[PDB]
């Protein structure tokens, strides 16, 4: 009759035969990751392009009921996701050249292999042959042969694809009645048709500064610290006044800070948290580590982990006849199957990683009652920052004592509380200025503002001015230096994980408050609180049915992003780091006063 | 997948109790006529269900029996199975015997 029910006729055929059709997809991805062989790889693709075509058919057969006759949120929001057209819009020559060099840029990524000059009979590849060398090396000119040799490989061969790649994209998104695909790409964020909440496209990017002014102060004082450290590392190369150069940074790209710890450690001589030895000797399997993990999300009040969860998850490597993806990653493949696929050893990182990915888990679980196309995150960041809270809870002393793994007679001291909060600023503080530039810098090639022949003039400069990175040689517009990194060669946000950090720590203010911890943020764990695992599961339930400003505001009590967590999360090393910085010089140069 | 297990997902009105419906006949959702064709608004309304071994506990196949027990006029036939007490002798015992 009316065209809401026609609408919502509509969404349930719909979500009843996708359901179907993404468990078959997402069955042949798994049998894929799990199993490598030429006819796993054929079902996958088979069941992709059926679930790509059976999508296009849907969105053309959803266009034809309009958007402004519905006055119900639930199925405007669903009716809104459906009716997009993704690159349907676009020509067929035009699309089919994007899906060319979208294909070729991912075969280019995975199976670039680069090695030295005059010893070219074997090569290595990015992912173990270099991300070792880079983690661990303590040599100058071996680090810059490998950054220099890799970002001019890879530079040279993706820059003519940016180009194209940038053009395409922008001609897609316009005729989506986008202003570029930075547009596009912050239209995940914008919450229409509820009052007071909400949220603009052209926001984010304000409130992102807004943020990253409050960020600059502590990473400055990081970067100080960072800098004299390395600089006793390395006498000669690194000035007092300068930036850091690229290549030291622990990373193949600077993505993360974590590989700097044994270099930059406050107190070498006190000991360690490591918990591997105390496993080791207790022989503790991967299972049992999935059993405490589960024994912590049901000590917080969320429901424990389904029988076919136990019975069909990969938790161990199959062996050498069989071929898997080492790569920790939580599958909700569908009609409530939840599986882990997980290389787990015995470490600590592991186990982290085993949190986070249960936390995955979790999440998906929470919103199996919503509608199927409203099964996801209220936005990209939550999806992560649940991970990411029960990696910061797990990591916690007392989560170790509690469960057995610590000494109960370790003692908690000041400077093992500085030196583990250096380590998590290193892995999250320092992801942030890289996070917001490479983003910017993306959102400005997107809309017009800086022109082909001056996107590397301007990066390196966005670079000195935010990262505090300098260039160890010039470049010029024949290197693609960004295309390096996986997310933005295959057209990935990155936005996630600036918005995951804020949240993470938003979340974890939220959740210690309802648990009444009463210490420092950072010696908060979330366990044995029902009250705070019910504070999470009212957000966890409604999945993408409800804005995430309104989430925010069930969790946190706030309507936006806030950085006010971090800082206070941080402070007693935003202390330590303002008292430690007394004779070094805070911030940097943006001149070429150290190398180039 | 398990593809032998039908469900009705639309019909116009609700089901009356203990009501059969074996209609193939295309759902009209829309003003237009179906004309046989499921194009644009027009359904069919039996879908298959996909039953598989590795699925959650909320979508494994269940089998449902239901017991209706109704009383007419007619004698009841169907009747429990009345227990029989072994019979003693010579003692001064109450006795039910066939009612
Ligand atoms: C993996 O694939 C091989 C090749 O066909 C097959 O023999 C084996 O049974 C598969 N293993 C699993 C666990 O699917
Ligand atoms: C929106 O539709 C769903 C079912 O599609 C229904 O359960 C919900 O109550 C509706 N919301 C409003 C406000 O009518
Ligand atoms: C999708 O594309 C068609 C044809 O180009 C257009 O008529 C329609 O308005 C588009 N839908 C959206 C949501 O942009
Ligand atoms: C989950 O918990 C319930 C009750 O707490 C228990 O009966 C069930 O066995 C648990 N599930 C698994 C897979 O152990
Ligand atoms: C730890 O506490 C002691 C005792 O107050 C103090 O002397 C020391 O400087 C503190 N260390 C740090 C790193 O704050
Ligand atoms: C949380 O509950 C478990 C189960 O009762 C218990 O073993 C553990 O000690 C509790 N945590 C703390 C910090 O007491």
């Amino acid at each position: 009759s009316t065209i809401e029910e026609q609408a919502k006729t509509f969404l349930d055929k719909f979500n009843h035969e996708a359901e179907d059709l993404f468990y078959q997809s997402s069955l042949a991805s798994w049998n894929y990751n799990t199993n490598i062989t030429e006819e796993n790889v054929q079902n996958m693709n088979n069941a992709g392009d059926k679930w790509s075509a059976f999508l296009k058919e849907q969105s053309t057969l959803a266009q034809m009921y309009p958007l402004q006759e519905i006055q119900n949120l639930t199925v405007k929001l669903q009716l809104q996701a459906l009716q997009q057209n993704g690159s349907s819009v676009l020509s067929e020559d035009k699309s089919k050249r994007l899906n060319t060099i979208l294909n070729t840029m991912s075969t280019i990524y995975s199976t670039g292999k680069v090695c030295n000059p005059d010893n070219p009979q074997e090569c290595l590849l990015l992912e173990p042959g270099l991300n070792e060398i880079m983690a661990n090396s303590l040599d100058y000119n071996e680090r810059l042969w490998a950054w220099e040799s890799w970002r001019s490989e890879v530079g040279k061969q993706l820059r003519p694809l940016y180009e194209e790649y940038v053009v395409l994209k922008n001609e897609m998104a316009r005729a989506n009645h986008y202003e570029d695909y930075g547009d596009y790409w912050r239209g995940d964020y914008e919450v229409n048709g509820v009052d007071g909440y909400d949220y603009s496209r052209g926001q984010l990017i304000e409130d992102v500064e807004h943020t990253f002014e409050e960020i600059k102060p502590l990473y400055e004082h990081l970067h100080a610290y960072v800098r004299a450290k390395l600089m006793n590392a390395y006498p000669s190369y690194i000035s007092p006044i300068g930036c850091l150069p690229a290549h030291l940074l622990g990373d193949m790209w600077g993505r993360f800070w974590t590989n700097l710890y044994s270099l930059t450690v406050p107190f070498g001589q006190k000991p360690n948290i490591d918990v591997t030895d105390a496993m080791v000797d207790q022989a503790w399997d991967a299972q049992r580590i999935f059993k405490e993990a589960e024994k912590f999300f049901v000590s917080v009040g969320l429901p424990n982990m389904t029988q076919g969860f136990w019975e069909n998850s990969m938790l161990t490597d199959p062996g050498n006849v069989q071929k898997a993806v080492c790569h920790p990653t939580a599958w909700d493949l569908g009609k409530g199957d939840f599986r882990i696929l997980m290389c787990t050893k015995v470490t600590m990182d592991d186990f982290l990683t085993a949190h986070h990915e249960m936390g995955h888990i979790q999440y998906d679980m929470a919103y199996a009652a919503q509608p199927f196309l409203l099964r996801n995150g209220a936005n990209e960041g939550f999806h992560e920052a649940v991970g990411e809270i029960m990696s910061l809870s797990a990591a916690t002393p007392k989560h170790l004592k509690s469960i057995g793994l610590l000494s109960p007679d370790f003692q908690e001291d000041n400077e093992t509380e500085i030196n583990f909060l250096l380590k998590q600023a290193l892995t999250i503080v320092g992801t942030l200025p890289f996070t917001y530039m490479l983003e910017k810098w993306r959102w400005m090639v997107f809309k017009g503002e800086i022109p082909k022949d001056q996107w590397m003039k301007k990066w390196w400069e966005m670079k000195r001015e935010i990262v505090g990175v300098v260039e160890p040689v010039p470049h010029d517009e024949t290197y693609c230096d960004p295309a390096s990194l996986f997310h933005v060669s295959n057209d990935y946000s990155f936005i996630r994980y600036y918005t995951r950090t804020l949240y993470q720590f938003q979340f974890q203010e939220a959740l210690c408050q309802a648990a009444k911890h009463e210490g420092p943020l950072h010696k908060c764990d979330i366990s044995n609180s029902t009250e705070a695992g019910q504070k999470l599961f009212n957000m966890l339930r409604l999945g993408k049915s409800e804005p995430w400003t309104l989430a925010l505001e069930n969790v946190v009590g706030a309507k936006n992003m806030n950085v006010r967590p971090l800082l206070n999360y941080f402070e007693p090393l935003f202390t330590w780091l303002k008292d430690q910085n007394k004779n070094s010089f805070v911030g940097w140069s943006t001149d070429w006063s150290p190398y180039a | 997948g398990n593809y032998n297990y039908l469900y009705r997902l639309f019909r116009k009105s609700n089901l009356k109790p203990f009501e059969r419906d074996i209609s193939t006949e295309i759902y009209q959702a829309g003003s237009t006529p179906c004309n046989g064709v499921e194009g644009f608004n027009c359904y069919f309304p039996l879908q298959s269900y996909g039953f598989q071994p590795t699925y959650g506990v909320g979508y494994q196949p269940y089998r449902v029996v239901v017991l209706s027990f109704e009383l007419l006029h007619a004698p009841a036939t169907v009747c429990g199975p009345k227990k029989s007490t072994n019979l003693v002798k010579n003692k001064c015992v109450n006795f039910n015997f066939n009612g």
